[PDB]
Parts: structure tokens; sequence; C-alpha cells
């Protein structure tokens, strides 16, 4: 049904982890990420 | 049932893109074909290189503008309906949908260098009505557009050429039919003017009304839909027209006595020239006078220099009683009033009728 | 295919509908072009202008606004006929011959009102009314019979040799109001062929006398002719003007094409246009009147 | 579909027979459809009138009562072709490019006797007849075209009819299309065709003309501020109304190309559809 995606799409997410420290720095907290991706068309021929 | 038309060209009077499925595409010829017929045609006194000027403006406001003399196939071979609609948008009666439809190409378009390209346009028709080189010649007619395939400034597409309008599959929309798509400033019914029944099968043509005075001069493109024969549709069109007719009859040209022939041929004894001396020894004292008639017409209106119109048929309708929808919907990212004809037959050849009377 | 079903009335008298099966290779015509029609667009009585009858002008005028159609098998109940004019395919599509004159391979056909003697029509008393079927000539006998046709309008306000047989022509002129339309197209036509080349042309009537002499084929061209043998013999045409930009401009190509155009409108708009063309395979070279052939669409 | 066989001769020389195997995709006029047929209806003898060969004038009169056809291939004993007439389909329909000038998609073709340059033809002199094929050039250039061949022809009469020529000029004529130009007829000499074939065509063409802004400035003298009188009307009414037809303007095929060049040269052969 390649015919009909109309635009499909895909997407990822992604956390990292973090260290503990002390003195004069601020402290730190978890981040997490989310990403997204869409579908490209292509297509081919042949003649006859 | 029907056939197809694929040319490649440059995108930069069309936009297969932004372009609604089912519009009309119209082609035009070299260039460099203008310049050569107005050499020849232009009238006595008026200069016949404003053209040229006109002309080469509109290239240089144009991608590879390096690529004009040699025709190797690159060039703007078609353009869409709507961009001429919006081109001479100011001279169209409905004032706001000319104006909607002309806002709307600007934007959807690359609307940097779009209003000047517009502009040349403009005036490119302008100066192409100044010295009788008009463009009923050079504009030909297209099918509906079908199907289209663009990389980047250069396309690849494909229109219908004749027959019944959804016997195709464009096979990429959410359906696989398209209907004919015109804007609402072209749209032109003749028969609701002259007040005659609307029933049955109707013909569609292509009208170009000229205007033509001192440095100003106008041409609109409409789409006429009526049930009028093959060749009466030019009397009737002379009857809406009968304006511009006479406009053009005494703003035409702006760049001797009689003699009785039949009078003194019915009588007798007038100077005779018997062939005896047009034999040609001495045919100077034979007709030293024989009448003198002191004549000569040079300035006087010409057919050519009169014309306000040029027709042509490019379908009919069969089913009876067309029910044709108006609505207005979004073009890009605006909106305009889009006429939607269903049902139309393409055929016909490339003829024109000139209304010069 | 397209084509139109023309119901006929009922209670017909079964002379009435063997006379109607005749008809069967005719041509009809249609005011508005529809799948079911009725009996009294084909009659004459839809062809009336005002209260009457109408003329042989105004028959002209009614043959290129109406739509054309060419009747084919009749049915006892219906009336099949099928469509001309737009383009649609017909397959072994034939015309039954009307005109007095005979008919080859490769003539086109044109459509004019029954000029001759009284037209062979169909007459329906119970209905009411009366159908009068077209005539077709060829097209150079078309352009004859407008000839004369015309010549005699102006003279209000004939003879035709075809095949070395003489025949005659029974205008009617009853009416006033078509008559002077004729004359404003024609004179409108004369107007736009004069341009500043006919000067040039006009000047090269004495080289063509002489040239009619030892020839002897420009006499028959000067023969026919009536002014510029007239002319040729009568005025001194003076000699010769300049040009305003001969530089770059060719004055004697605008009226010799000028004309083109203005000569090519004029056989359509003085009269019909051609409609078909005759092209017969596996039948005979010439169709005589009263038999049928098998026509193309043009 | 319908389709005429010609049938070739036998006895042919080789040579004639690789000429004709170049001729593919050209158009052949035939008088009378008929599945078999002669190549005496293909040659020039059947075209001339009177005896003497065939005019201008007449081949133009010729091209219009006589039905055309395209040749789609040859036989070593055999040749085929296909009508262009009532109903056929005709499928892969190709002609090949007959005129000097260039051809593009969605131009209309027609028909023209060779006015501009000798015509090429295949001679079959073992035989002794000749082939002409038509030429084929879009519309919009056949009315530009017939109207400078005339106009040229009466240039010559009137530099000699007159005592001294009115030489200055503009220098030389030109047809222009698709940014090329054809500089037909250069030189003055060599008057190939002047009064060869264009000859009646141009005294016709004198004398309606001429009748044309004569009678109206006999008729209506307010313009510029014993005689019959009515059949000089029927008889200029008769005349130009033929002549009209003669310089008809009828499309014949149409140029649709599909997946190919759009512009194509002399010599070259693309798909047609059926108008």
């Amino acid at each position: 049904e390649l015919a009909y995606v109309r635009d499909g799409v895909i997407q990822f997410e992604v956390q990292q982890p973090m260290i503990a420290r002390d003195g004069p720095h601020p402290v730190d907290q978890p981040v997490h990420n989310y990403m997204v991706k869409r579908i490209h068309k292509r297509s081919l021929s042949a003649a006859f | 049932t029907t056939q197809l038309i694929q040319q490649v060209s440059l995108t930069d009077f069309f936009r297969p893109d932004i372009e609604h499925a089912g519009s009309i595409v119209l082609i035009l010829r070299h260039p460099s074909d203008m310049i050569g017929e107005a050499n020849t045609l232009t009238q006595a006194g008026r200069d016949p290189d404003v053209l040229l000027e006109g002309l080469r403006n509109l290239f240089n406001a144009c991608t590879a503008p390096w690529t004009v003399g040699e025709g190797g196939g690159l060039r703007a071979y078609v353009t869409s309906l709507s961009f001429i609609a919006a081109c001479r948008a100011e001279e169209y009666t409905d004032k706001q949908a000319a104006d909607a439809n002309r806002t709307a190409i600007v934007s959807a378009y690359g609307c940097s260098r779009m209003e000047t390209r517009l502009i040349r346009f403009s005036e490119c028709l302008r100066a192409m009505v100044q010295c009788h080189v008009f463009p009923h010649r050079f504009i030909s007619f297209f099918g509906s557009l079908l199907e289209y395939t663009i990389q980047d400034n250069l396309c690849n597409i494909t229109a219908v050429a004749k027959g019944p309008q959804e016997a195709a599959r464009t096979d990429k929309t959410s359906t696989r039919r398209v209907t004919a798509n015109i804007p609402a400033c072209v749209f032109w019914d003749v028969d609701k003017d002259l007040h005659l029944s609307a029933d049955g099968l109707k013909h569609v043509f292509l009208v170009f009304v000229y205007t033509q005075r001192r440095q100003r001069e106008g041409v609109r493109l409409h789409l006429a839909l009526s049930q009028l024969n093959e060749q009466c549709f030019g009397r009737g069109i002379g009857f809406l027209l009968g304006r511009i007719r006479a406009e053009n009859a005494a703003w035409g040209t702006e760049g001797t006595r009689a003699l009785p022939l039949v009078q003194l041929s019915n009588d007798p004894t007038s100077p005779r020239c018997s062939i005896g001396e047009i034999t040609g020894v001495n045919w100077n004292l034979a007709r030293q006078r024989l009448y003198q008639w002191t004549g000569d017409f040079r300035g006087l209106p010409t057919q050519l220099s009169c014309m306000y119109a040029a027709y042509t048929l490019i379908g009919t309708i069969p089913s009876e009683s067309v029910r044709y929808t108006r609505r207005m919907e979004r073009f890009g990212g605006y909106n305009v009033p889009t006429i939607w004809l269903e049902g139309v037959v393409w055929g016909g050849t490339n003829t024109w009728n000139e209304c010069y009377y | 295919p397209f084509e139109i079903e023309v119901l006929l009335p009922g209670e017909l008298s079964p002379a009435e509908t063997s006379a109607l099966q005749k008809c069967e290779g005719k041509i009809i015509t249609f005011s508005t072009l529809r799948h079911r029609a009725s009996l009294v667009d084909i009659a004459l009585s839809s062809y009336y202008i005002n209260g009457a009858p109408p003329d042989t002008l105004s028959l002209l005028e009614a043959y290129r606004m109406r739509f054309a159609a060419v009747i084919t098998r009749v049915i006892p109940g219906k009336l099949l006929a099928h469509a001309i004019g737009v383009g649609t395919p017909t397959p072994g599509l034939f015309i039954q011959n009307t005109s007095p004159v005979d008919l080859c391979n490769g003539d086109y056909i044109c459509l004019l009102p029954p000029v001759f003697g009284s037209a062979d029509s169909i007459r329906l008393d119970s209905v009411g009314l009366e159908i009068v079927f077209p005539l077709t000539i060829p097209q150079t006998l078309m352009r004859e019979i407008i000839a004369k046709v015309v010549a005699r309008a102006v003279e209000r306000t004939d003879v035709i040799c075809y095949n070395g047989r003489r025949y005659e022509l029974e205008t009617n002129l009853q009416h006033r109001d078509g008559s002077d339309a004729a004359i404003r197209t024609l004179v409108l036509n004369l107007m736009f062929s004069i341009n500043e080349g006919c000067l040039l042309l006009l000047a090269l009537i004495p080289t063509l006398l002489v040239q009619g002499a030892h020839d002897g084929y420009v006499n028959l061209l000067i023969q026919t002719a009536n002014c510029v043998r007239e002319t040729g013999q009568l005025i001194n045409i003076p000699p010769m003007p300049r040009i305003q930009d001969g530089h770059r401009r060719f004055p004697i190509y605008e009226t010799i094409s000028s004309w083109i155009s203005t000569s090519s409108r004029l056989g359509d708009t003085l009269g019909t246009r051609a409609i078909l063309r005759v092209c017969v395979f596996d039948g005979p070279s010439t169709v005589h009147p009263g038999d049928r052939t098998a026509v193309i669409q043009v």
C-alpha cells in the first residue's frame, strides 16, 4: 500500500546519565530528549 | 480512449506544485519570431523596437537569461491560465476576484522576484499589441494537467490531449478522477447576456479582446461557454462588444477625387483607347490624359487595424443542462473563487477566427 | 456515437407511417440538441419568424443556427436519428440524394432551401403540420446559386447550366428584413479588401491587357471580367506614390494576404458551409437522384 | 482498421528498391480507396490534367478532392499503407518531416505542393514513372507562406512592366520559426518556378483582387471625398468564393510526441495522432 502512505513519520527518544559532584558548582538534573523523522518518496521506472 | 502529451520546461511561468490538477495550461512560441514578424508588420510611423525593449527586460528578470537565441529546448515552454488572469487582473470586471487571484499567485510563488516578472509580462503584452503582433497566434492550448514531476526549477508534466475529462487516472491523488477548474475572473457565459435558453450541448471558446489607442492598449482573456454555433459566435460577440469595435475603428490608425466609370461607360462620345495603341509602340501620347483622377488612398482603416477579438473552439459538453459549480477553496495559502466544470470532452483544431467589424 | 430519438405522435394513420418509412436517409434540423425531442421542432411551423412561413433568405440563417441531424432506421413508434455537427464518431453513415443533380466521388455537400419546383415533403393532416427536408448539392453548384440569388436581391431593392443541362430558380423574397441584411455583410467584405496596395495592382492593368493578347488564355480571364476591361482603356492611374518606411516594410504583402482570409469568409457567411464529403466503398462512381451513398463526416 | 496495399512491380532495379525503403513515413494521396491498387494511381501521371503536367493551382484542387494515405512499411515484394480517412484507428502512426522548417509538439499538420525549391522524389526509370511526395508544414506558417510566394511573383512582373524598377527595398525575404530563418530565394536569377507552376495562380489572384477594390469604387463614389452592373456582381461572387475554397486551410494531423524529443528537424520521424 505504498501508494496510500501520505506522509508517514517516525520518532525516537533518548536519555542521558549524570554525575554527582559538589563544591562551587550548580547541581545537575537528569535530561531527556525527543526526536522525530518523516519518510521520503522515490520511484523507479523501466521501458519496454 | 484519451491521449496524453508530455513536455519539459522551465518553471518561471508555471508551477505544477501549486496549480490544481485539471487547470488549463497553455504554451508559447519562440520569442525570436516576434521581432521577425514585428519589423515587417508594424504600422507605418510607429517605432518597431519598443517590443524589443519590452521583451528584453522580461528575460532580464528571469532565471538563466543567457539562454536566449539558440532554442535548444530548455526555455519557458508552458504557462498557466491563472498567470495571464493575474497579469491582466486590473482589466476584468470582477474587481475582488481579480485582485484576490493576483495576490494569491504572488504569495504562493517565490514572492520575491514575482511582482517584477508580472509587470514585465504586462507591458510585454501591451507592446505585443502595439505593432499588430496580436498574441492570438503565439499562445496555443494544452489539455488539463494530469500528472507532474519536478526536482528543482524544471518540471516534466503530462496533460490530456482530447477526449473525456474523467476517463484518465491521476493515480496519486485521493481519487483517480479530476475535473476542469478555472478562476472565476475569466469565466463569461454569453447566452445569459443574450437572453436565450441554456439547455443541451454547449461549446467552449477563448477570446482575446483588443483595445488600440495612443499609449493605452488592453488585452483580456475570457473562457466563454455558449450554445451558439461554430461560426455564429462571431455575430453574437459583436453585439456585446459594439463599443470597442467603434472605438477601434476611430483610434486604430494614427500614423482624392472619385471617378464616374459607369457614367462615362454608359454614355458614348468619351475618349477611347482602343487596343491598337496599347500594343506598345508609343504608349504615352495615347494615354496622355484619358482621365486624371488624382487618386490615392494611403491612410485608411485596414481589416487588421480594426480587429477587436479572436476566438477558437476548444471543447463541448454533451450532457444537457450543465450544472457548473462555483466555490472558494484554498490555493496555496489563500482562498480564491474557482468554477468547476465536469464532463467536458476536449478536441477541435487550433484555428483562430478574427472578429474585425 | 450520439443519436437523438424523435417520438412520433400516436394515433397516426397507416398511410402516413408508410410515407414516413420512405424517408430513411434524409436530413433534419434541430434548434436545441437533446436526446429526446418532439415533432414540433422538425416541423416547418418551427421555422416561423414573426408569425408566418419563413423566407429563402431567412431559411439560410436558420440553417446556420440550427443543428444538423441525419435520419436512420425508423420503427413504428420511434424515429431514430444521429447528430452531425458536434464531433462524434459515426460508422457507416449514408444520405439519400434529394437534388435533381447527380453526385460523384469526392464531392463536398452543402445545404440550401428548396429553390427549384415545389418541395416534395411529407404532410400530416391529423397532426396538422408538415416537414420539409433540405436540399443537398455539391460545392460548385452551391456558389453559383448564391451568386445569382444575391444579385437578384440587389435588383429588387435565371438559368444555371450543369452537365450540359439548364435549370431555373424561383427565388422567393416576400420579406424585407432579411434582404437588406445580406447587403450589409456584402459591402463589409468589399470595404475590408482595400489597403494601400491596390494602387500597384491597379497600375498593372495595361501590361495585363498586353499580356491578354498573344497568350490565348488571359482573354477568357478578360472576357468574364467587366470592370478591368472597361477601366483599362478609360482611366490614367497617376503613376506612383512613395512608401512611409520602405526600408523595412513590404506593402503588397498585406493586401495579398488581407484578401485571402476575406475571400475564405465570403463563401460561408453569404450562404452555408460544407457539411459532408461523399466517399463510397465498393459502390458506383456516380449516384443518381433518389439513391443512397456512404458519406464521411467532414 | 482500413489499410491499402500497393503492389510492388516485378523486375525492379535494386537501387530503386533501396530508395523506396528510405521513404517509410511519407504521405501518399489516393484517388479512390480500395484494398488493392496500382502504382499508376501513385505516380505523377495520375495527377496531370489536359495532358500537360499538373499546375500548383491544379495541385491544390487535387489535394482536396483526392484522399490521402500514409506508408507504414515496405517489403521486398510488397508495399503497405494506411488511410487517414473515415474512421481508421491507425496504431503507431508516424510521419517523416519533408519541409525545411522544424516542428514542435502541439503543432497541427497541413499539406502544400512544393514551392520553395525543387521537389525531391523517387524516379523509377525502368517502369517510367515518378512519385512526388507533398510538403508537410505547420498551420500558422501556411497562410503566410502562400502570401509571400505570390507577392514575390508580382514584384517580378512589376519590375518588367514598369519602364524603371522601384528597386529600393528592405533586403531579402525570410521566414522565421523557432529562432530559425529560412532566407528563401536569395538570387534574382534562376527563375526556376517563377512562372512554371505559380503562373496561373498569380493570374487568377491578380484579377479577383483587381475586381475587389474596383467594383466598390465604381458603385459608391462617396468613399473618397449598355452596362450590366449585376452580372458583374454575380460573377465576382462566384469567383471569389471558389478561389477562397481553393486556398483553404484544414489541418490533417496533430504532432503528439510522448517520451521523445519535442523539437524535430527535417528528416526525423515522429508519432502523430489522427485529428
